[PDB]
């Protein structure tokens, strides 16, 4: 009746204000405030119980506070980042055309965030106990959500000062772990630092950097004092997988994997040297002298990272490799740790060579080549025909991850005298385990009755060689 | 091993329970096979 | 530029669509775009 008389009724209560503060008025905003309060707040309740337990006072009463942060704010964290990753990693380019696009300190929020876990986490892997799984993968998750180009470009002093204290931390750590595992290895500091690199620093330190590569984010986040940390974890992580110690024989498997994602992500071509004058982002262009002398440089280019050999050196290395017949058992760090490094490098550094960019060539970073790739592919691949049918390990499969970009880049002229080779030692072993099968057929399981074991550790070697090279197979 | 990591990576490289997220399909030999 | 090579299979009942040659797939691994459907009064090329 309102409406047939005409009489118009309104809402009658339209917004008065415009409530508009997005940096503000969010529940990201809101629910990392939080979540960065009990962080400091379980950072404070650490140190305290660290100065109790030592004391005559072990009994902590917050108890009831160390369980709400372990059972309910890291697994949030986790899965909350893991949900909305791509809403906290975009930026003016768009990942997601949805909508999201969060804000400059929401990701600087972020980055405090991992720094804070970081420090929480930094020589505790054991006040936690089975919390440290937890908190590893938080800050896995986090620092795959880190926006570090924002974040530097945009963001608060001490947020970046922690940001880069967090890699000096990490340099510092990978420092005395080599200095007490040397002239140490034969004999509880040592063994707690020895345990908490291999718990969190190695995982850490690969997902971060492996993000910060797939990202491009080493152009502009490893300057000056982030380059001479980096050269740090660079050097500690290098000498780590080279050195010879029982104590790195079961750990250089991360070690080579933390090293392929540094290569990948650092922005320096610290292989060839030579040719480090043209790179505008080295700290040898742009330290200048007096500042690079005040700092702990060796203030040449070359003598940066004396252990670590250049480029042709190691190719040279690699192809005398696989040609001496040199194996696993002897030679294993090598093929652990180097390989995977190179396959990075080359993969980060060819879009800089000079062949990608023609024009104003010589100028250009690195040397790199397709035809550096293929012979890296050929001498990988004479490396696993060398150590096919004997000294098997999960190596073929790792390094078959590891050198999958390289493939891309390969000529078709590799298959002549590589590609057959490897399928014929296949169809070898194959063929050998089918006579055995057509010999015993009647017997064929898993437990030991009549020397079943062999076929079966032959099916398992050759099912596994075959994961080491049809992965290879595949993307040529 | 979950094929995975060999069947999203190579898109780029071409430029063109566990009860249930666990397939068969992403078995090398069937993929080799597929693709020659 | 891109070219779509569109396949109808009447005798099996399937669908298939390709681009620039290379075949398309669902969220399985799956080749066929319409697994099952009745032959009707048959099928004419479209487009929208």
């Amino acid at each position: 009746f309102l409406q047939i008389n005409g009489y118009a009724v309104s809402r009658g209560f339209k917004d008065l204000e415009l409530d508009t503060p997005s940096i503000e008025k969010r529940f990201a905003y809101s629910f990392l405030q939080q979540l960065i309060r009990y962080v400091d707040e379980a950072h404070q309740y650490i140190l305290e119980f660290d100065g109790g337990s030592r004391g005559k006072g072990e009994h902590f009463p917050y108890e009831q506070e160390i369980k709400f942060f372990a059972k309910v704010v890291l697994p949030l964290i986790d899965q909350y980042f893991k949900n909305h990753r791509l809403y906290f990693l975009s930026a003016a380019s768009r990942p997601l055309c949805s909508g999201g696009h969060a804000s400059n300190k929401e990701k600087e929020m972020v980055t405090s965030l991992f720094c804070k876990l970081g420090v929480l986490v930094r020589h505790r892997i054991s006040l936690f106990g089975n919390d440290a799984t937890s908190i590893v993968n938080c800050l896995h998750i986090l620092g795959q959500t880190l926006d570090a180009r924002t974040v530097m470009k945009t963001g608060l002093e001490s947020v970046k000062s922690a940001l880069r204290a967090f890699l000096d931390n990490a340099a510092e750590d990978l420092e005395k772990t080599m200095e007490n595992l040397k002239q140490g290895q034969f004999t509880k500091g040592v063994t707690q630092i020895i345990n908490y690199t291999t718990v969190a620093l190695l995982p850490m330190l690969s997902s971060l950097f492996e993000h910060i590569g797939q990202h491009q984010f080493g152009e502009d986040l490893i300057l000056e004092d982030v380059q001479v940390s980096c050269y740090r974890i660079l050097t500690s992580l290098y000498a780590l997988g080279t050195s010879k110690s029982i104590y790195v024989e079961r750990q250089r498997s991360a070690l080579g994997e933390c090293l392929a994602a540094f290569a990948g992500a650092f922005p320096v071509a610290f292989l060839e040297t030579h040719l480090d004058k043209h790179n505008i982002y080295s700290i040898y262009n742009t330290k200048s002298s007096r500042e690079r002398a005040a700092l702990s440089l060796p203030t040449n280019v070359e003598d940066v990272c004396p252990n670590i050999p250049s480029l042709e050196k190691l190719m040279e290395e690699i192809v005398e490799l696989a040609e001496s017949g040199i194996r696993y058992t002897q030679m294993p760090h090598v093929m652990e740790v180097i390989l995977p490094m190179l396959c990075s490098y080359m993969s980060r550094w060819w879009e800089h060579g000079p062949e990608n960019n023609p024009e104003r060539a010589e100028m250009c970073c690195t040397a790199l080549n397709s035809e550096h790739m293929n012979t890296l592919l050929g001498n990988i691949l004479k490396i696993i025909y060398n150590n096919l049918g004997i000294d098997e390990g999960a190596w073929m499969k790792r390094l078959a991850v590891f050198s999958q970009p390289i493939i891309n880049k390969v000529k078709p002229q590799l298959l002549k005298t590589h590609f057959l080779p490897l399928m014929e030692k296949l169809k070898k072993k194959a063929a050998t385990v089918v006579s055995e099968e057509d010999h015993l057929k009647a017997e064929a399981r898993g437990d030991m009755s009549e020397a079943e074991l062999l076929i079966l550790d032959e099916f398992t070697t050759l099912a596994r060689d075959l994961y080491a090279f049809y992965p290879l197979l595949i993307r040529f | 091993i979950n094929n995975m990591s060999f069947l999203i990576t190579d898109t780029k490289s071409k430029m063109s329970r566990k009860g249930d997220r666990y397939s068969m399909q992403t078995s090398l030999i069937v993929a080799a096979l597929k693709r020659l | 530029g891109d070219v779509v090579g569109c396949m109808v299979d009447m005798n099996e009942h399937t669908m298939m669509f390709t681009l620039n040659g290379e075949i398309l797939l669902d969220d399985s691994g799956s080749e066929l775009a319409f697994k099952d459907f009745d032959v009707g009064d048959g099928f004419i090329p479209v487009c929208s």
